[PDB]
């Protein structure tokens, strides 16, 4: 119970801008769809750091 | 003189050190 | 020492490590028996050394 | 106005003495005053001249004219009770010196301090400073290895100490560093851990450290 | 009449001052309400008071706790945090009940803290205790030790004397004269 | 067992977590149209490989889960 | 009439003053409101003050802790962070306790960093300390190193007496004259 | 009256007029406000104050870190450039504590990085140290080389006698006399 | 008053005129506000000028980095990508710090690029640097290459002695007297 | 306005010396408050000539002379405590020099000194520097290695020293470097890693037999 | 006006000496000093000629004129302590010229330093700049490895020595560089990577070196 809050959370924590974000550009999507993949790999490869050791 | 400091050892490296004399 | 030596192998799991010097080794080999805890013979042409 | 007004509301923890050189010599008694009559000489009202000593500061600065000038010299300490007559701990057992070339030591001694009126040099034992420093050793229980040589001994105290023989030591040899100084009989406290840690040695002549089940060592003999 | 500091605290002021008193030279405090205290010296005593301030590090800074960096306000909390914040409180918790033992002025503990034996499958490590104290001189201090090595040995699980370390001290000499203004 | 168990549902947890990122953030920009009555499923899944093949955890998890035993 | 730094801080201005003044040369500290300090030098001292810029590399950077580069201020942390985060708060702990001593003016330590070995099966190193130092002078500081090992040792878990380093030295002489007005 | 630079920021030019005065010559420091400032030089030593520029590399570089490279602001952080953030940090902090030491102007340490560290089954490798260090002059610098090695050694896990390197030397001559202007 | 060049900026200007003036010829710096600086020369010393310029490749182009061609604005980040920025970042720094040695004008230094030692099975090989420098006339600059081999060696985690080469030189003849106008 | 106003408040720290060569010569104590008096002749507020002496650098500039005119010679340090009659500490069994020579040397070395007014030769031993050297080693109760050969003696500091042990070697050297100096016995305080301080042994049919003193030493692991 | 007023405040560490050929000569001690008087006289604030000379380049721009007229000789150093009157330092065991021709050498060197005024021979021995060369090295207890040949010594540095032993000997170096000059002995510092750190070897006669349980490197004597 040191890593299931940690990763309990931050895949929590990116819902929270990542379709936020496209709220307050309301208030184009062929440049945003390049930066949407950027941020899911990386996230992606951190949880498979702390599955694997 | 001679002799041995054993701090847990385990009784082959006991007997051991007294084969010499 | 002249002959071949020959070790069994469960005597050939411990270790040493240090400064030696051999000039007489016959009655070197002699007195580290006792210490580490061995025996050994001479049959001729070898030596054989066991635990 | 005077020194000893210009100075703090007590005027008991200095003693102004007159120099023989014009000079005015402020005698403090520990570091923390000594500060405060150098901040008086510093803000600077003052128009005279003036100095400031010490007696473990005055003992480092006639040490130097004493290596130079005096070498192959046993001496022991300087006690300055009254300034106007210090007394000079010599050696006994290891000089040599007449009374004619102790006169003429009294005197380039003289013209060292402007401030003293005449040095009294007396000779203190040598055997009497060591059993009075080994008596008190073995009135605290504490284990030491005392290493005789040739113009000094040596207390060495090893081994994992505690808590309560480190203040009950570390009270005697400051209070014996305080009274006989430390430039012939030196006090050696060193804190350290089980050497050979959970190792198993053998002592005596021939020795050997075994580092495992099946490993032997054969350093230096221990 | 210069000026040194600018924009300082209550509690760090009256510090400011007992430390210059203590090298002869006498300073003022002057209020100024929102900005915060600001400290004079007269002039001639300028170049001494800027060698101590190199010197002992003035101002200080606040005292750092280790609650300080996980604060209960946050909104997620790890049982590794949770253990950093009870830890730091039993440390703050004694030093404030050795304040009403007798003889005593100040006292600082430290707890060996552990964090990585609860998450895997390894047993915890005995616990270390570390005390120091600044005692009024003239006490006879060498029996002091053989009541606080037994008031904070069983105040744990289990813990050996000889993992507790008490180092204990007298306090300097008084300073009630006054330091006394240059005159010119 | 029981651990081993036990330490497999928590890598059944941990991989399993970049992909519930994906599959809300398919549904906002849907609601962000007025495209609401259509099944996010089909959009989920192109994203639900890139992020697989691109990142290579073919040969992440495989090597990772060796490496935990033996050494080169 | 000179000026050498503007904008300077306040911790920064009342230390470049204290550096110059101990080779023999004198500045001002003019105040410019809400824009920071600025230092002035006359004009025959110029080109000597210039060079102990150089020398000293001043102005003096301001001191950096671990704490700053993992915030307390974001959402999520890692197990990483806060470990790197709990240890840079017992190194500044220890250290403010240890001005308290009899003595000391001022010290720094060092913790050793282990984060990658916490999450295999190998166990933890053990734990390095150092230390250092500075004593008021007239102290017989052969015999202070062996108190400050005793109180360092059992506040931790388990460490011995040769990783441990304690680097000591007496202050430097007191700076106390004015450095005086260039006549012309 | 030739115009060198303009538009520098303010330790960069504070450089400049200690290493013209290094050459005999006499520069003038001009504040330009927002624009940053300017340095002029007089007309018969314009063509020598030029061969200096080119060859110490005027203007300065601003001294780059590690830490500047990884910002901490980003959204996701791998875990090498956690680690790298983490030892970038200690060695500033670590260089500023060994410039409070007796005798030391200025110091500069690295700090070997790991970078295959979890990436790999194969455990990280051994950690090797390095550092610099500039005395006042009158010191006996052969001496002064055993208690950096002492302090650096348990500044660490486990690190050898010979993984850590120290070279160091006394500094320059001081200027301290004004060049003299060129009279025409 | 040919103009040749125009459009500079402060850091290219400060070199065209510092290469003319060592081969007799010589230059005026004119600000141009917005646009930069330009650069015209005398009508007897246009012939010479140009020839000059095709030889020496003026103006240079600003000194390249390896970190620019992948910024930190790049959310994708690859570990092809995170090595060579921390690569990029040492070289930046160990010469920066190889400046400040004693008689060192400048230096450049290059380390060898494993990139795909993280995916790979295989063990990364070893690190093989080099580094080249500019010293003032009168050092002797043979004992000097036995400083460089001992400092640059545990900077890394495992190199050898056969695996560093150092190119040291020293510096040119010094350029003081005027250029001299062309009298016509 | 007179020089001795120019300098600090306190007139104790600095001492003014007259020339020969109409010249004045101010005699400093250490190095700091030697840059405290070239300060102000730098900025340039006094109208003659003034020099500044100190202890290493006028003991490092007739040493340079020396060595260029009289190679080949045995001499250890030239102590300055009063400046008007220096002494010069020669050596007394790694001479050839006869008495009509040495008041060759007396009127050559004044020469390149003209504040001094006499230079007096004293001839020291050389079994005594030693002897106060290794006397003063033992008390410390340190490892060392003795190394002699001709012309000066060697003694080498080695192993993995505690803080304690490199403490008290440290402040040792530098009260023994002051009245000797470094041309004659040489100390080298090196850390390497071996728990044996320094000594090492083989062992072989008898026992332990000390080897001879090399470079390469056998780390320690514990 | 005179040259002396334009240098700086500190009138002690430069010295003015009068040439012959109607030239003045400053006497710097360091290259920092010499592009410091240099600068001065560059930007023409000074009414006559003069020249700078120094204690390094007078005694590489005399070689240069004396290994082309005197070939096949046998110096070791040019001192400049008082700069009108120069001490050069011949060999003892190493030439054949006679009295006469030595003070012929000196009448054609004292045209070439017209600051000067008379130069004084002296012989040195040659023995003893390598014996001072050895008793020196055994002083620092650096490892050392003399190789004797003719016309010239060299001493050869080996193994791994540390950061305390690469520090010594080039503080030794160039007080001896100083004293003696480069051209007779010449020392060689050379630092190499221990082969054998973490493995078990035989010495003596029959040396070898085992790298691994099963493998023996056998160096070449």
């Amino acid at each position: 119970m040191d890593d299931l809050v940690f990763a309990g959370n931050k895949a929590l924590y990116l819902v929270l801008i990542l379709s936020g974000w496209p709220t307050i550009v309301a208030t184009c999507l062929f440049l945003l769809s390049g930066w949407y993949g950027e941020v899911l790999l990386s996230y992606g490869r951190q949880v498979i750091f702390l599955a694997l050791a | 003189g001679s002799g041995f400091v054993a701090k847990d050892d385990s009784l082959r490296t006991f007997f051991d050190a007294m084969a010499l004399q | 020492l002249k002959e071949p030596v020959i070790v069994s192998k469960m005597a050939a799991r411990k270790k040493i490590t240090g400064n030696f010097e051999f000039h007489d080794p016959n009655a070197l080999l002699e007195k580290l028996s006792l210490q580490l805890g061995l025996i050994w013979y001479f049959d001729g042409q070898a030596i054989y050394i066991y635990d | 106005a005077e020194l000893d007004s210009l100075l703090g509301q007590e005027k008991e923890r200095f003693q102004v003495l007159p120099g023989r050189d014009k000079m005015l010599y402020v005698a403090a008694q520990n570091e923390r005053d000594t500060l405060w009559a150098r901040q008086v000489l510093a803000r600077g009202d003052y128009d005279k001249n003036a100095r400031v000593i010490n007696e473990n500061e005055e003992n480092k600065r006639i040490s130097i004219w004493l290596d130079t000038y005096y070498p192959q010299l046993a001496y022991y300490r300087i006690h300055f009770d009254e300034p106007r007559k210090p007394v000079f701990w010599l050696s006994r057992q290891r000089n040599t010196m007449s009374k004619k070339e102790l006169e003429v030591l009294s005197q380039k001694l003289r013209a060292l301090m402007p401030y003293a009126d005449s040095v009294n040099i007396t000779l203190m034992d040598d055997v009497t400073a060591a059993g009075q420093a080994e008596a008190g050793l073995k009135q605290q229980a504490l284990p030491y290895s005392r290493r005789n040589h040739k113009g000094g001994v040596t207390f060495v105290i090893q081994g994992a100490l505690d808590d309560v023989e480190i203040l009950r030591a570390r009270q005697f040899v400051d209070s014996y560093y305080r009274t006989w100084g430390g430039r012939y009989v030196q006090f050696a406290i060193e804190l350290k851990d089980d050497w050979l840690k959970g190792r198993s040695f053998q002592y005596g002549a021939e020795g050997y450290i075994k580092m495992s089940p099946g490993h032997w060592y054969f350093p230096s003999p221990l | 009449d210069k000026d040194l500091l600018k924009g300082l605290d209550q509690e760090q002021a009256n510090e400011v001052i007992a430390v210059l008193q203590m090298h002869n030279i006498e300073a003022n405090k002057i209020d100024s309400g929102k900005l915060g205290y600001s400290i004079t010296v007269a002039e001639p005593d300028f170049t001494a008071a800027v060698y101590w301030i190199k010197t002992y590090q003035l101002p200080p800074r606040p005292r750092v706790e280790i609650a300080q960096m996980f604060p209960a306000d946050s909104l997620v909390s790890s049982p590794r945090a949770e253990k950093a914040r009870l830890y730091s409180a039993i440390e703050q918790r004694l030093e404030q009940s050795l304040q009403t033992m007798e003889g005593v002025l100040s006292a600082r503990v430290h707890i060996s803290y552990d964090i990585d034996a609860g998450e895997n499958g390894r047993p915890p490590k005995p616990v270390h205790l570390s005390a120091l104290a600044v005692y009024e001189r003239g006490s006879p201090l060498a029996h002091q030790i053989s009541d606080i090595k037994r008031f904070l040995k069983n105040s744990f699980a289990d813990v050996d004397y000889d993992n507790i370390s008490v180092v204990l001290s007298e306090r300097s000499d008084a300073q009630l004269q006054a330091p006394g203004t240059p005159v010119k | 067992a029981l651990s081993e168990i036990k330490s497999a549902f928590k890598i059944g947890f941990y991989l399993y977590l970049p992909f519930v990122v994906v599959d809300l953030v398919v549904s906002s920009v849907l609601l962000a149209l007025g495209m609401m009555m259509m099944s996010p499923v089909t959009i989920s899944t192109p994203i639900k490989l890139v992020l697989f093949v691109a990142l290579d955890g073919w040969t992440l998890l495989s090597k990772g889960l060796i490496l935990q035993y033996m050494d080169i």
